């Protein structure tokens, strides 16, 4: 397909465009933000002062 | 009138055959027919509308 870049805007295709072809597409949603960032990961790892538990 | 000939029959060669054809000019003249026969090449995709149009240039 021909385009123009210089716009800032580019149209989307499939092999659809150009040649003799179908698409493919098939749903999944884990590409979501929500779903990706709901997992935990670690930031470090940490301590207590000795006899914190009862002092300044 | 007529000339010498007297035969009672049909004349055997059709006219256009046995005489001249006599033909007559208007003044004005005269439009050809539009097509000589069916022979011809062809000039496709000439024009546009319809592609992957519009991304193309203003």
């Amino acid at each position: 397909g021909v385009e123009n870049a210089e716009k800032g805007v580019t149209e989307n295709t499939d092999a659809t465009a150009d040649f003799v072809a179908q698409p493919v597409y098939l749903p999944e949603n884990q590409t979501k933000v929500a779903f990706f960032y709901d997992r935990s990961s670690p930031i470090g790892a940490f301590a207590v002062k000795s006899g914190s538990l009862e002092s300044g | 009138s007529e000339g010498n000939e007297g035969v009672i029959i049909n004349n055997f060669y059709s006219n256009q055959y046995q005489n001249s054809i006599d033909l007559s000019a208007n003044a004005t003249g005269s439009d050809p027919p539009k097509t000589y026969g069916q022979f011809s090449n062809l000039l496709s995709g000439a024009v546009n509308a319809f592609s992957n149009m519009l991304p193309l240039l203003a």
